[PDB]
């Protein structure tokens, strides 16, 4: 990098030099995908472990669907 | 100063054209049905665009896997190992993709991590129809490349989630660019009221593209990497190659220079790359400090500058400048200042869109019709 | 361009009106006690303001049922089932709450699902005393609301935390509303610096309100949803009914059309809803492309419009613009550019703020001196 | 939905009809309470599992009751 | 109004310049080698700074603890205990940090509680050479400290992560502070287009500072706690004592007051502190009300004002304002507007950053220059 | 607090008193630092518990250190 500068007493302004260019003249549009699945309402008594935490990030999918939907079109 | 001069797009439209093809009733199944076992397809939608399709994370088949085996039979039973873990982790991208749009409205900006990773990232920008030293560039910035994005949410159609990653495309790279730093340029004569001001407006981003010059007004629109300059061209205007003349020679007769006149001489400093402008008027107290040593330089009324070499902060008034750090070499080129060249009994005083010779015109056309009047009343 | 003759407001007036009635000795109590085992009810302040209360989290007696028959007696002692999950999510409500007031310092804008759930905000639409279409429109809507929705942190008065909730009053709803685009328009003739521009500054949305227009000039504070704009009024202006009549008409004698008068005579675009408006000037490459074809239309000096039917870009000199492909029948207005009637000898290069018939009236007061004094020295 | 537009060749400017109002006219104030519970700092050498998760969530909610008491008033 | 008038400095020059010097080769040592037990150690740098270094999260010391004696010795092996949450916990605060610094670029403002916590934040207070009162200011206002904070990335050298927190540092405490709101004044005469406006441009907060008054043309840039204002410098203009004697006296001769002209007879609002200022011009309703018992006053054409005192609503055409609640004394100082004095056909229409004097010094010249050129022709 | 304000109605301007400054002059640069550890790829077939969320903490633990290596100098 060689970056430099001029002052103009005449014009009272300052060119700074020896920056290189990344501008943005175009998009790239790309589709993502997340596929979800539909589930029925069903139940079990259980459970000691594991499936009580199951049961909680399924009720969690379950409400991040509801607020995909809400989102209309 | 000249942002008003700007024209005026719409961001996401490339985006938003996609999302619209995918709202019709066979494009949904086109995506679904060619991401059948490979996660990367370039689907052909029903109007004839070609979209690169993304199968980023597969809840389906895995409720599919947990599930299905599970529930089964009389009542749901218990689960073994951190398998379920699993299920944490890919939930949770979900939520925070949710959560994103929910507060944005279906239109994200900056691009997260959570609605495409590094790794998802890095393999569309090699799948790119791009020059190898965009790719580079771009791998190397991803942060901005992730900034410089928007990601919209298109459709909810059952059994698949569909959104739109609008991504930089830089057509324009390794051109010289430079950054104009302007202040106010007033006379000093003592009494107050009387002085008059100068300023040029044309201050901002200017870069070289395609045997023109790219000029950006508000240079917040640029972003600065230290030698790479991250720049937006809807936020432009296209001058021709002699608009850099006016900092050698503002009344050069190429091209007419852009400048702002009043009779408000009130003090300021501009912070330059390698350095600082300082334009001191009235009774202001006007300094340049070292902060091992304090006061370093005392500035006298007019437009003065220092180099960031020895100098750490910038005082004008009552606000303290600190100098930018970067290692540079500045050079003070000695002249007039120009505003001492115009007479203040005949000067147009309020100015805010004009021009090196409309100011002349406009005192040509004071100076023609004050003599030849005086002349009138001469022969009474 | 006509932001600045705005008035200026307090958005979370209303909102801190009912905190600092919240701040007194007794008025905590009040909520406090009148929330016994009703989740909303409607309590009566000292004041006399009549406000809806939510206990949206119950903490307290949810550690009342896990802390006092736990703690007990010797030692604390374990826990069984997937109850202790309960107090995760819980209480991940309550740190999301305070992680977005820490943020904000007391004030958050869009409202999260943390701060009230959906179920809670569709609760209270239901409950606000507005008629049924405007219940559905909030409904449907609800990001959008959240968006235009402020929360405000009141008081930690013990064993209890209370925050208002700013929610958007919707009182004009379905009334017709137009976007006005507008560009710069500019003579053509060759000579550099020659050339005389005209702007309409009156561009913005605007909407029919109470035999009024509401015009809001930063289109920006304007939100669409493909059919309805959703604003604020404290972001407008009442102008009446005549002020339509500019487009059919500019030197109509029912209402004085705003513009802008320079001789900056730079190219840009605005891209407008169903298609792009083009002012080409000086040497500038303005173009119109097909992205399946290329360049199918090459525009000449002076100012231009495509529609988005066939056309997908539209680039001016180094500025590439997506064009809108929202589906609508566009039309093409012909007329002499008003720019062709004026003189550029005696025109007001200079004006920000200025009107169809302040130019006329300074031609007016231009020619007459011009021709008045010409005579008197035609006597010699 | 019924989207048009007229651009006008004279004065440079175009007008894009079809458009439905939803503009912000007022407020609606509500007050939302979370009932908070004030607890001593007491312990117990306990255990094997389960209420270690619930006193570095209890730890947590003194944190978050910090925070909010330090927002003043 | 008077924003265009501000410097430009550069926010993180002073953070920037301290990542800068951590860049060397022997620099990373030094922070490291200091802080081998103690989490605070004040480290001068090869250059000479001395910086405060401070180590919050120790996850190498941790992982070495849970890594080393874990590993051992064929194969990893079970943990115990809740132990394992103190990763959980600690991992958390990184990924967070890590966050920000992703979708910020390096650069985060405000500062997280993940970034610096309240118990870090108040002990750098404690430890900064500065006054007592200062130090109380701090403590009481932390939200507003973490607003007014900047969080750059600096490093990632092996087995340290550094990252510098750019604190506020408050100079100027207790001294005496004022807001000024302004509304455009115009002639109230019948035939439209007809009317002349002027408006103080010179609105914003002003505080006493250092012999002179620090003055922010751009109100957002304070925040208000209701007794103290926060502002920052960099958004200042310095201005003599003189500055507020054109409240009590518009025309004095000490300081020249700054005005804008126009023609736009336009009505709006500007809600004040204690009550509300309303330019009602034209066919608008322009009206004060209760919400308890409706309107209460119906503002005739002119510039009127109304206290907050019994007044909750204010009405604009079709914009209705809030007007703030707080509690406090306000005061009418009745007086000819001074519109009036000035000659509508002899006024400059078109000025926007104009003085009271400068507008004198243009009717001065245009009423010369008119009756010297009557008598002119009065000798034919 | 003794909040007053004053309308000019000759001037069509309103002057709010009583304020109290509190204006950033300059700036407190502080040194940040938190202590990384460098791990080997190693693994272990275990567990039945504890281990298998340390190991998924570990993996967010070096995506973490990834990104921020990915934020360059």
């Amino acid at each position: 990098q060689n970056i430099t500068e001029e002052f103009y007493q005449s014009t009272c302004s300052a060119v700074s030099k020896g920056y290189l260019s990344a501008l943005r003249t175009g998009w790239y549009t790309s589709v993502i995908t997340i596929e979800l699945s539909n589930i029925k309402e069903n139940k079990c008594n259980g459970t000691d472990a594991k499936v009580k935490l199951i049961k909680q990030e399924l009720d969690k999918y379950k409400n991040a669907v509801t607020e995909l939907q809400l989102l209309m079109q | 100063f000249l942002g008003f001069l700007l024209g005026v797009g719409s961001a996401i439209a490339s985006g938003v054209a996609v999302c619209k093809v995918l709202h019709l009733e066979g494009e949904v199944n086109k995506i679904k049905s060619a991401l059948l076992s490979t996660n990367k397809a370039v689907v052909s939608l029903s109007n004839g665009v070609s979209v690169l399709t993304f199968k980023v994370l597969d809840l389906k088949n895995y409720i599919d896997k947990q599930l299905l085996p599970i529930l089964n039979k009389q009542s749901c039973s218990i689960s073994n190992i951190e398998t379920v873990i699993e299920f944490q982790q890919k939930n949770n991208r979900l939520l925070e993709i949710t959560r994103e749009f929910s507060v944005n409205a279906g239109v994200t900006t900056p691009v997260s991590t959570y609605m495409l990773t590094n790794s998802e990232l890095l393999s569309l920008i090699n799948d790119m129809p791009i020059t190898n030293d965009q790719k580079k560039l771009m791998s190397n910035n991803v942060q901005i490349v992730r900034q410089q994005s928007y990601s919209i949410m298109c459709i909810i159609k059952e059994e698949v989630l569909a959104y739109v990653v609008q991504l930089p495309l830089y057509g324009v790279i390794d051109t010289p660019c430079w950054k104009l730093h302007t202040s106010p340029l007033c006379t000093t004569n003592t009494k107050e009221g009387s002085n008059i001001c100068l300023t040029r407006t044309d201050r901002g981003w200017y870069c070289d593209n395609a045997g023109s010059v790219s000029f950006f007004p508000q240079a917040e629109t640029c972003k600065v990497q230290s030698n790479r300059v991250f720049c937006d061209t809807m936020n432009s205007l296209t001058l021709p190659s002699e608009v850099n003349l006016c900092n050698v020679d503002i009344f050069n007769p190429k091209y007419d220079c852009k400048i702002m006149t009043s009779k408000t001489d009130v003090s300021s400093s501009v912070i330059t790359s390698l350095g600082a402008i300082v334009s001191c008027y009235g009774k202001t107290k006007c300094t340049a400090s070292n902060k091992n040593r304090g006061i370093i330089k005392t500035f006298s009324n007019g437009c003065d500058y220092v180099s960031n070499k020895g100098v750490d902060t910038v005082s004008v008034g009552n606000t303290l400048y600190y100098v930018n750090k970067q290692e540079g070499k500045s050079l003070y080129v000695k002249g007039e200042p120009i505003i001492n060249f115009y007479d203040p009994l005949v000067f147009p005083s309020d100015e805010f869109d004009a021009s090196i010779s409309q100011v002349n015109e406009k005192i040509n056309q004071s100076l023609a019709f004050i003599r030849k009047s005086d002349e009138l009343l001469s022969a009474i």
